[PDB]
């Protein structure tokens, strides 16, 4: 209109959420629980020598 | 959202939410909370509701 244009207005996005990018350690001892549960149970075996005999 | 995304095991959440608590709050500090003016002066219905 005239020699000046005229633009729509812009709508805006209401909220934002923000959820930052983290480092990756990637560290192997934990979740290794299986591993100690398998040293608990070693179970030995001795037979007295002698009793038999 | 950050507990989630990482592996916190129900202790660390507790040092984290500490963190986020106390700066938060020492943002909220000094801010005045007041309302941003939207409308018109004359009308009455919008500072009834
Ligand atoms: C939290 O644990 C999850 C699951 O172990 C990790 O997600 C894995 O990430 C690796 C590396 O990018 C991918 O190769 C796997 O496919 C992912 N698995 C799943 C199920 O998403 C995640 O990286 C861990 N978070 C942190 C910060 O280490």
């Amino acid at each position: 209109c005239f020699g000046v244009t005229f633009k729509k207005p812009l709508v805006a996005e209401e909220k934002t959420s923000l959820e930052p990018q983290l480092p990756h350690l990637q560290l192997r001892l934990p979740h290794l629980v299986g591993i100690i549960a398998k040293i608990k149970g070693i179970k030995i075996e001795v037979t007295s020598s002698g009793e038999s005999i | 959202n950050v507990a989630n995304s990482a592996n916190l095991s129900q202790e660390t959440k507790a040092l984290l939410t500490e963190m986020v608590n106390e700066e938060m709050q020492g943002l909220s500090d000094v801010m005045i909370d007041f309302e941003i003016p939207l409308g018109d002066p004359r009308d009455q219905e919008q500072y009834i509701h």
